[PDB]
């Protein structure tokens, strides 16, 4: 009943976040390399996944309420932004400062969310020639992101129910004592003793000497 | 089955009285007054007893009374010499009374005893030596000492062996052990169930038996060396009117076995210097009948041996080792799974009881000096522990969810007791190698 | 349940009532104690005792970007400090997930500038009279 | 007979009874003493005496990332006890192949936080109360 | 008798542990580089021993019971993963997460076992042309493992049973004086002397007296 | 070795109070509070030509209680009006008291016996008043188990 959102949620979440976030900015529009068309018509942005990084030694753990283990990890995901048209290096620039606005990121990047930005990379404009007759403009940066994976074990070790000690103590006056310790899970040490009394608080009465001394 | 005590219970001394006073099998009391409240006659032995226990100097805090069926008492003059205005306090109903014989000898006395048949209810029968009372259905009835020569008996339909496991099941939260039964048979099924249950059995006998020479005897102490029980036993004359199992409850009760302290010298209050010659001192000593001699104008305990040779103290200490760590392993295993992080059977976990067991029960040990530290020969005496991994564990055990072969080792810091000089007075002073060896 | 990512745009600063903003690159602050928490002191034959200690000031260093609107802003709360002799304003530190922190506090010395070819930086230091962390923002402490 | 290869991921932490995790990259931890184990007083003519050390304290590194839940018990720890008083806890160590610890310690200093455009780094300083290390994992000693 | 395993077994027993771990997180199926077969249907990964690093200076020394020595030597296995079909990034990234995970690792990597993991490396995403159509999603990878090897040497030399010593005492009084000495593996110094009487335990005895003083 | 703590609570020093008059003193200096000493050691030993030695009971048990306090403290106006004070019209002693958290106590009475030395300078300076104290016998009644 302790369910989560695990690495593929969130990892096919940031590109769709990645993705609002250029259209609404720019006004370009927008194509990932998952799979190919034929190219569109008027500027457009080309969103990539080129490389991804973990960071070593888990950081949270989340035990559920029977005992599985759930293990946190960060990471670090970088996506590469291609413009093809129109003033790119102007496009992707904006995409740029609008991690800045505050507004504009609550929409796309909300508090607690498993994904932050982190920084940006340098822009380069390029021209490319066509057919031998244009060049073409261009551009390309890479963006840096935060993430935080989460995974679910497949498994738990079995309880301790019952635990038993065996104890020596050596003496000089004669052969060693031996004798045993146990424990069981719902056996008290005390069973139910009441144990002593407690002192009593005494009732509140009205008092005529504000300090009263009496022998 | 076996449930634990507490740190509390390992101070709460039991006491297995006969009375009708409360319907409870077992009540626990912080002073002499409650006892009166419910009706307990002053002399009488259970109110003697929690005097004593009061009246040490490591006295406990709280003390427990056991139940056993009562029947009819006896206040038996036969064998005595009186010479004194004999009392005896008698107790009905929560109604305390007096009663008074002047002066004559033993016989006369147990017979204008029979006076106190005014203002009652209950009953009163004369024999010759003794008077029997006996209580009516409805009535209660306590009888106490008063100044006179006098002990008082109780008989009842129970034994030992058969109501004890009612108290224990009752409750279980007390560690020494006491009776006002005094025959063999009770003593020897007393201590048979404390051996069993992990107690700490206590009596004092007035058997001559104790001095009679080392060649040859059949006493109680006898039988419980035989057997090889570690009940712990003294001689003492006044035990059968007294009970003074309290006095010496009293001296030991309060002080923690992490001292390694002993029971060589203690003063106890309450007790009678023990009376006959040093070959009766010797004889007694073979028997593990420890007495309370009067040296330089003061009392001091003998040497607090067991029934089977062994020291008491070491017994004690290893008793409460084992409750220490038991309730130590319970607390931090029940802190665990009050959230809900509970310890799991793999060797990410086992190694914590490491620092669990030396935190609370033998840390303490080492500090106060009850453990001996250091290196020896080629060996030290540190205490360690051992936890296996789970590579070792059986498959059974897996299923069973338990863990087996935790194992500890320990040295104990005995105290001294006997000290031997040589001196030697001389009108004068008498090789010179003077080379390193 | 989705466990937070360091998000390093929601690290906030309050001084005197408002936000600062405009930081340089890389570290945007530095908190630091002055003290140690416990003097110890040891016997010849091993005898141990301890000594809180009851001095809790710290630093913490402020790296503003040499165009930044709030240079001006600390320049004048310096300067009018040294005249009136009221030195204290309220300072407050968040954490998207961190230790964060609530005091008071004061700017301790004047950082150092320096002009070049490129936009530069100053490094503020601002005296903390209470350096406590605290675990408000930790999601689960 | 398979000898041990050095497992990075079993050498463990507890402290007060938990285990601790969420390392950051490289050194899990350090330790190191404080003190010589023997002082040597040496004479104008050669004569040498030798002294025992009887200050046994140590000091133990701790490495966690910035967004690990550990750092608030730890910084909850560290201002509780500056109030009432008790500092100490239990402290243990262990090796996959090597040195193991078993001691009792406390919080020495509060770590440096710093805030940056990636997930930093807080190095604390457990103080140990003793510095024996023990050959207990070590496979044939 | 002292038997062990040397490094042949450690070595071929790490790739099927890592093949298992693969198989049982991600769900893809595994191949190896040791022999070609016709590719796959479905995604699948690939398994690689790229590259292996001594440690120069042995760590222990097993002295079997006759003399032979077994010599241990620490190294570092570093193996490299690709795949090649589906999400191949986030398959790559579950099997880091996977060393995470305390009861799985318990199954292929049990305390005492004679390898361990160290660290990885980043995670690179590619796409690949097939027959100018098409675009192939692909990932690849490289962890770092520990490892132990051990050896067992080809003979033992003899052993010392009889030692002869000279010695010559230079003096003023005369000559140097030649002495010898000489030791045997069964013959005592002193044979088998009883040596001096022991200091006796004295009998356990009752005393009377605490403290006592006899002129 | 943690089996010689000498200490198992931390020595916190501000729980050691000071009443002056009864009211409690603030505003201390930074490195000592107090400092409290004898004028006078307890015996006098008069050791004959041969040997033969005899020894004396002291009878002024006088001592000194120095103050340390930051020259902004408000409490230096207390001690400046008492002055004044006892200088006109002759009533000099006062009622002090200090608890020695982990140590020990003092209680007694005691007068001012000297004015610092004020001195103003680039920072805070600080002043050491000297509380003449009448009876100087350290109390071990802070301690527990004291047989």
């Amino acid at each position: 009943p302790l369910d989560f959102t695990n690495s593929d949620v969130v990892m096919g979440a940031l590109t769709k976040a990645v993705g609002r976030l250029c259209l609404d900015v720019t006004g370009y529009d927008v194509v990932e390399a998952d799979e190919t068309i034929p190219k569109p018509e008027g500027p457009y942005i080309l969103v990539d996944l080129s490389l991804l990084t973990p960071l070593d030694w888990a950081t949270n753990e989340v035990v559920d309420e029977d005992g599985v283990v759930h293990t946190a990890h960060n990471y670090t995901a970088s996506y590469t932004l291609t413009a093809y048209r129109g003033k790119p290096h102007w496009a992707l620039s904006r995409v740029h400062q609008a991690f800045g606005l505050p507004f504009l990121r609550e929409k796309y990047f909300p508090t607690g969310s498993p994904y932050a930005y982190s920084s940006t990379s340098n822009i380069a404009r390029m021209r490319v020639p066509l057919n031998q007759q244009m060049f073409e403009n261009r551009a390309r940066t890479i963006v840096t992101f935060n993430a935080t994976f989460v995974e679910k074990d497949l498994g738990t070790f079995e309880d301790i129910e019952h635990i038993i000690i065996g104890i020596d103590v050596d003496n000089p006056s004669g052969p060693p004592i031996g004798i045993g310790a146990d424990y069981d899970k719902g056996v008290k040490p005390g069973g139910d003793d009441p144990g002593l009394p407690p002192k009593p608080n005494p009732p509140i009465v009205y008092h005529d000497a504000i300090a009263q001394v009496c022998m | 089955g076996t449930q634990p005590i507490d740190t509390v219970g390992f101070e709460t001394p039991m006491f297995l009285a006969m009375h009708g006073n409360f319907p409870e099998r077992i009540r626990f009391y912080v002073s002499t007054a409650g006892m009166v409240a419910d009706g307990f006659a002053v002399g009488s032995p259970a109110y003697q007893f929690a005097t004593n226990a009061f009246a040490g100097n490591f006295a406990p805090q709280r003390v427990a009374i056991g139940r056993m069926s009562i029947d009819s008492s006896k206040v038996d003059f036969t064998g005595t010499t009186n010479t004194e205005q004999v009392v005896v306090n008698i107790t009905l109903n929560k109604v305390v009374k007096a009663v008074k014989i002047n002066v004559n000898t033993p016989a006369q006395i147990a017979t204008a005893l029979a006076d106190a048949v005014t203002a009652d209810k209950a009953t009163a029968v004369a024999t010759g030596t003794y008077v029997t009372v006996t209580a009516v259905s409805p009535n209660v009835v306590s009888v106490g000492k008063g100044a006179g020569v006098y002990k008082i008996v109780n008989e009842s339909s129970e034994t030992v062996a058969t109501v004890l496991p009612s108290v224990i099941a009752e409750n279980h939260n007390w560690y020494f052990l006491a009776t006002e039964a005094r025959s063999d048979a009770d003593i020897v099924a007393a201590a048979e169930f404390a051996k069993a249950n992990y107690k700490l059995h206590i009596y004092n006998s007035t058997d001559v038996d104790a001095y009679a020479p080392e060649n040859s005897a059949a006493s109680v102490f006898d039988t419980l060396k035989s057997l090889s029980y570690d009940s712990l036993g003294t001689s003492d004359a006044g035990a059968d009117v007294d009970f003074t199992e309290g006095s010496v409850i009293g001296a030991m009760a309060a002080n923690d076995p992490s001292y390694g302290d002993s029971l060589h010298l203690k003063t106890m209050p309450g007790m009678v210097p023990f009376a006959g010659s040093d070959t009766q001192r010797s004889n007694a000593w073979s028997r593990n009948a420890n007495i309370y001699r009067g040296l330089y104008g003061g009392g001091s305990y003998i040497e607090g041996k067991t029934s089977s040779g062994q020291y008491v103290d070491v017994i004690r200490f290893s008793h409460w080792v084992k409750f220490r760590m038991e309730e130590s392993v319970f607390a931090y295993m029940k802190r665990r799974s009050d959230m809900g992080l509970s310890m799991k059977m793999s060797d990410e976990d086992l190694p914590v009881l490491k620092s669990v067991l030396m935190n609370n029960p033998i840390n303490i040990g080492i500090r106060n000096g009850g453990i001996l530290t250091g290196y020896d020969n080629k060996v030290s005496y540190d205490p360690t522990i051992i936890i296996p991994k789970r590579a070792n564990i059986p498959t059974n055990d897996l299923a069973a969810r338990i863990l087996r072969d935790v194992k500890v080792e320990l040295v104990y810091n005995n105290s001294l007791h006997y000290v031997k000089i040589r001196a030697s007075v001389v009108l004068d002073r008498p090789s010179t190698n003077a080379q390193t060896p | 349940l989705t466990l937070q990512a360091y998000d390093p745009a929601k690290v906030l600063v309050f001084i005197g009532g408002q936000r600062v903003s405009g930081f340089a690159a890389d570290t945007k602050i530095v908190i630091t104690r002055n003290n140690d928490n416990i003097s110890v002191h040891a016997g010849v034959d091993g005898e141990i005792s301890n000594a809180l200690s009851r001095d809790n000031t710290g630093v913490m260093t402020l790296s503003l970007q040499n165009t930044a609107k709030w240079n001006g802003y600390l320049a004048q709360w310096q300067r009018q400090a040294n005249v009136t002799g009221l030195i204290y304003l309220p300072v407050q530190v968040e954490g998207s997930q961190g230790l964060s922190l609530n005091t008071i506090g004061w700017i301790q010395k004047q950082p150092d500038l320096s002009y070049g070819t490129e936009v530069g930086q100053m490094d503020w230091e601002i005296g903390v009279l209470d350096a406590w962390l605290s675990p408000d923002q930790i999601q689960g402490i």
